[PDB]
RNA sequence: ACAUACGACCAUACCUAGUGGAAAACUCGGGAUCCCGUCCGCUCUCCCAUAGAUAAGCCACUAAGGGCGGGGUUAGUACUCAGGUCGGUGACGACUGGGGAAUCCCCCGUGUUGUAUGU
RNA sequence: AGGUGUCCUAAGGGGGGCUCAUGGAGAACAGAAAUCUCCAGUAGAACAAAAGGGUAAAAGUCCCCUUGAUUUUGAUUUUCA
RNA sequence: AAAGCGAAUGAUUAGGGACUCGGGGGCGAUUUUUAGCCUUCAUCCAUUCUCAAACUUUAAAUAUGUAAGAAGCCCUUGUUAC
C-alpha cells in the first residue's frame, strides 16, 4: 500500500538534536554570539544580564560562563518584594522595574562599589547611561553588563526592557537605545518622556482600575479582588512604589520567612525518598514473564 | 484584501507544469 | 588532471556520521598563549579562515593570537630541505595538544621524588629505562594438570 | 473521569475556488465580507495546468477564518441548509468534519443581480481545552495520547447537541 | 533526595504503548482600556494570581517493545611487512620471523554532572 | 565520466518570523490533477551553473532597512625557483 | 586490503502471508458497479540466492606529525600610550 517510514532503519539513522534545543529553552545560534570573547583578552569575563518569566514570577540573574557550566554572580527574584512592602501585581512593569534596580544594587554592595556610582535616585523619562565619575584623581570606568532575551520577542513595550531599565538606574552600564521602550512613536521618531514615567510608578494599571470601576462593576470586582482586599487605592500607588525605593536602596539584604512548611535540608532528604519507587530486579522480571507465559496458555 | 504567502518551495528559474506521469 | 584548492578532500574534510549540525560550544572557551603546542584539525562547517590540505593533521607552536584566530608555526618538506611556513588558523579548526602533557607530568613527580629522598638518604633511581628480559619463577600443577592436545583431522564444512 | 475535556470550536474556516481570475473574485470577496464581518484572503495557484486553464501565481480562491461565538451562529445558518442531517463518510479519523452548499443564498442575504450567485465550503474543526502546549513557542511539545480526539467522539457530540443525524 | 533558572557531555538522554505523582515550584486558565501585531488577541503583546484541574505538558515505573551503549563469539580466521635456487606448465598455493580486523548470532544496561535560590 | 571564456542592485550586507519534499484522512461543481483543514514527516526539498563537501528558531523561505561590491599601504597560504 | 547489503544509494533471483476495487483474463444469472468464487500482474509485510574503480554503518598491516628539559621548573615584584 504505502511503505512504513518509520522502520527500524529509520530509528538507526536518526540523529538528535542538543538536550536543552529538543526541550526548547536554549537559542544556540545566539548563545555563541553572547558568550565568546575575543582572543586578545584571555581571561576577562562576559556579564549576561537573564530575564525569564513564568505566570507568577520573575527571574533575574547575573551570569559568567565557563567550560564545565555557567556561574551565578547574584540573583534577584521578584517574590522577594514582599519584605519591601508590596503584595499585589507581582508582574507588572514596577515589579520589572524594582527587581532591576534590585539587582543593580545588590552586585554593587557585593563587588564594593556602593558608595561610588549612585545612579538617578528620583527616576525621570529620560534616555541616559551611567557616565565615569571622577574619584580620588581616579577615572573609574563603571561596570559593564549585557542583556540576554532568551525566547522572548522583542517589541515596543515589552517587560524585558522594564527590568533592563531598572538596572541601567541602578548604576550598571546597559549599552542600549530608547527606540524601544513605552512611548516612542515610530511616525515622529521621539519620546514622549511623561508616558515613559508613568510606567515606573504604575500608572497605567490605575487608569483601568478606574475606568474599569466606572464602566463595569462586576468585572471591576471580579479581577481586582485582593486590591480591594487590602483596601489600595488607585492614587496610592505611585506613594507605595517610591516609597519602595527608599527601604531597597537603604538595605537590599533583608530576608523574609514565606508560609510554605519548613525544615532543615537532611529532613526533607527522608520525607522524599518514601514516594520512590524501586526498581525490578532480573530475577523479579524473569520471574514475572515466566507467570504471564501461564497465565495465557490457562486464557486458551 | 491581503495575499497569503504559500510555504511551499519550486525551483528558483523554472517554468515548469507540475511532472505527474500517473494516471491518466 | 587539475590542481585546485580542495582537490581530492572528499572525505577527509567531511563530517562524521550521526555528527553533523551544531558545534558544541565548548570549543569557544579555551584560551590559548604562545608557545603553546596546538595541533590541525578542520571542520568542514566553517568555511572562513580554514586551512589548506596539506595542515589537516600536523602539529605546531603558536606564535601569535588574534581576535577569533591564532597564528602556528609547522615545518614543511620540500626536496632536501626544510621550510618553515606561518598560517593564520581560526580556532574552530585548532586544539590544544597532548603530546607533551606526559613529560610535565613527568617532571613534576621527578622533582619532588629528588626532594624527598634527599631528606631521607637513600639514592633515587629516577629516570626511566626499557623493558628488561623476564625473571626466574617457579609454577605449580597442584589443582591445575595439563591438558593433551594434538592436531585435528580434516573435514568439510559445507 | 472527565473533569475538563468538553469540546469546543477553535474555529471555522470557508473558502470558495472560483477557478479563474479577474473581477468574479473581487465580488466573491465581497460575498464574504457581508458575511463573515471581516476582510478576506486571496490565495495563489500553486502549479500551471493547461487543462484547467489556470497560470502560476495567479489569484483563484478566496477564504476567511472566524472564531467564537461568529463561528457558532454561522455554523448553525449552515446547518439549517443541510437538514441537520450529514453522512458518515463527513468525518476524518482525527475528529475533524466539514460538508459545503451549493448556491450561496440558502441563507438570507437579499439577492442583487450586480453580484450572481455562488457556493461556499464550510469545514469545522474540534479540539479539547489546553493546546496551547502544541502551539506556544517556548518549550512546545505534542499533545499525549489519551488526551485527542477521535471520529467516535465528534458524531457522538455532534448527536446530542444539535439532534441531528448520520447516515 | 525533589523543583526552578543558566549550563556541560550531546540517544545509556530517541520513538511507540500502558499506569502513578506528599510538599512547594511549574503548567493549563480568566479579561482585551493602555504598549503591540494579526483575515481571526490562533501566535506575539498587555493585565489579574481570585476560582477550577493534574486531563495535557513535566517527573517516575512497566514492555521476553524498535533503536542505542558496553562485552563474548566469528578468530589467531580473512589480510598484510620481510625471506628462500620453496611446489606448480599456468591459475595460484604452502612454509619461516612478525603485526592482526569486520557481519550474522549471544549477554548486560536505559543517563552522569556544575553554579544559585527554594521545597 | 564531465565542466569553464558566463550570470547577479540583488542572486551582496544586517535583523526578525516560519519549515521542506512527500504520505494518510476529509470538504459544492472538483475528476489522477486547481483551493481549504488536521496528523506524520533527519532533510529523502532548496541553495544561478558541472561534480563533491556544507546547512533546520538556517546558509532555505517571506518581511523591514541599506550599498563593507568604499579609502591607505603592508604580512601570510596553494601551484612554486 | 578486508568486510557489508534480514544497514542508506544503486544493481539483482525466488517462493509465502495480507489484501480488490490498481490493472487483465474467467466463473456463479458474460447478470455485475456481486468488498462472491478463481487467478495474472501490481502494492505492502516477515524471509531468501548473488554484486559496486567513480557505494557504505565498520575497519587493518606497511608508512606519517609532535615530545622525551639548564634556552628547564617553582617563588616574590618593576615597566607600558595595550
Amino acid at each position: 500500500f504505502h511503505k512504513l517510514v518509520k522502520n527500524s532503519a529509520y530509528y538507526s539513522r536518526f540523529q538528535t538534536k542538543f538536550k536543552r534545543r529538543r526541550q526548547g529553552k536554549t537559542d544556540y545560534y545566539a548563545r555563541k554570539r553572547l558568550i565568546t570573547q575575543a582572543k586578545n583578552k584571555y581571561n576577562a569575563p562576559k556579564y549576561r544580564l537573564v530575564v525569564r518569566f513564568t505566570n507568577r514570577d520573575i527571574i533575574t540573574q547575573m551570569v559568567t560562563s565557563e567550560i564545565n557550566g555557567d556561574k551565578i554572580f547574584a540573583a534577584a527574584y521578584s517574590h522577594e518584594l514582599r519584605a519591601y512592602g508590596i503584595n499585589h501585581g507581582l508582574t507588572n512593569w514596577a515589579a520589572a522595574y524594582a527587581t532591576g534596580l534590585l539587582l543593580a544594587r545588590r552586585v554593587l554592595a557585593k563587588l564594593g562599589l556602593d558608595k561610588t556610582f549612585t545612579g538617578v535616585e528620583e527616576p525621570n523619562g529620560e534616555y541616559t547611561l551611567t557616565e565615569a565619575a571622577e574619584t580620588e584623581d581616579g577615572e573609574r570606568r563603571p561596570f559593564k553588563a549585557i542583556l540576554d532575551v532568551g525566547l522572548a520577542r522583542t517589541s515596543t513595550g515589552a517587560r524585558v526592557f522594564g527590568v533592563m531599565k531598572g538596572a541601567s538606574d541602578g548604576g550598571i552600564f546597559i549599552p542600549h537605545s530608547e527606540n524601544r521602550f513605552p512611548g516612542y512613536d515610530i511616525e515622529t521618531e521621539e519620546l514622549d518622556t511623561e508616558v515613559l514615567k508613568k510606567y515606573i510608578y504604575g500608572g497605567h494599571v490605575a487608569e483601568y482600575m478606574e475606568t474599569l470601576a466606572d464602566d463595569d462593576e462586576e468585572r471591576y470586582k471580579s479581577q481586582f479582588v485582593k486590591y480591594i482586599e487590602d483596601d489600595v487605592e488607585a492614587d496610592s500607588l505611585e506613594e507605595l512604589y517610591a516609597e519602595a525605593h527608599k527601604q531597597i536602596r537603604a538595605d537590599p539584604f533583608r530576608k523574609y520567612v514565606s508560609d510554605a512548611p519548613k525544615k532543615s535540608k537532611e529532613e526533607w532528604k527522608a520525607e522524599s525518598l518514601k514516594y520512590k519507587k524501586a526498581k525490578l530486579s532480573r530475577e523479579e522480571r524473569k520471574a514475572r514473564v515466566e507467570a504471564k507465559i501461564k497465565q495465557l496458555l490457562a486464557e486458551q | 484584501a491581503v495575499e497569503k504567502t504559500s510555504t511551499h518551495t519550486a525551483k528558483r528559474n523554472t517554468d515548469g507544469l507540475p511532472p505527474k506521469g500517473h494516471a491518466a | 588532471h587539475a590542481a585546485g584548492l580542495r582537490s581530492g578532500t572528499r572525505y577527509a574534510f567531511s563530517r562524521g556520521f550521526r555528527k553533523h549540525g551544531q558545534i558544541p560550544l565548548s570549543t569557544y572557551l579555551r584560551t590559548y598563549r604562545v608557545g603553546d603546542i596546538v595541533d590541525i584539525k578542520v571542520n568542514g562547517a566553517v568555511q572562513k579562515g580554514m586551512p589548506h590540505k596539506f595542515y589537516h593533521g600536523k602539529t605546531g607552536v603558536v606564535y601569535n593570537v588574534t581576535k577569533s584566530a591564532v597564528g602556528v608555526i609547522v615545518y614543511k618538506r620540500v626536496k632536501h630541505r626544510y621550510i618553515e611556513k606561518r598560517i593564520n588558523v581560526r580556532i574552530e579548526h585548532v586544539k590544544p595538544s597532548r603530546s607533551r602533557e606526559d613529560f610535565l607530568r613527568r617532571v613534576k613527580e621527578n622533582a619532588e621524588l629528588k626532594k624527598k629522598a634527599k631528606a631521607e638518604g637513600v639514592p633515587v633511581q629516577l629516570k626511566r629505562q626499557p623493558a628488561m628480559p623476564r625473571e626466574a619463577h617457579t609454577v605449580s600443577i597442584a589443582d591445575n594438570k595439563p591438558v593433551t592436545l594434538a592436531p585435528v583431522a580434516y573435514e568439510t564444512t559445507i | 473521569q472527565n473533569p475538563m475535556r468538553e469540546l469546543r470550536i477553535q474555529k471555522l474556516v470557508l473558502n470558495i475556488s472560483v477557478g479563474e481570475s479577474g473581477d468574479r473574485l473581487t465580488r466573491a470577496a465581497k460575498v464574504l465580507e457581508q458575511l463573515s464581518g471581516q476582510t478576506p484572503v486571496y490565495s495563489k495557484a500553486r502549479y500551471t495546468v493547461r487543462q484547467f486553464g489556470i497560470r502560476r501565481n495567479e489569484k483563484i480562491a478566496v477564504h476567511v477564518t472566524v472564531r467564537g461565538p461568529k463561528a457558532e451562529e454561522i455554523l448553525e445558518r449552515g446547518l439549517k441548509v443541510k437538514e441537520y442531517e450529514l453522512r458518515r463518510r463527513n468525518f476524518s479519523e482525527t475528529g475533524n468534519f466539514g460538508f459545503g452548499i451549493s448556491e450561496h443564498i440558502d441563507l438570507g442575504i437579499k439577492y442583487d443581480p450586480s453580484i450572481g450567485i455562488y457556493g461556499m465550503d464550510f469545514y469545522c474543526c474540534m479540539t479539547r481545552p489546553g493546546e496551547r502546549v502544541a502551539k506556544r513557542r517556548r518549550c512546545k511539545s505534542r499533545i499525549g495520547a489519551s488526551h485527542r480526539i477521535t471520529r467516535e467522539e465528534t458524531i457522538r457530540w455532534f448527536k446530542q447537541r444539535f439532534d441531528g443525524i448520520v447516515r
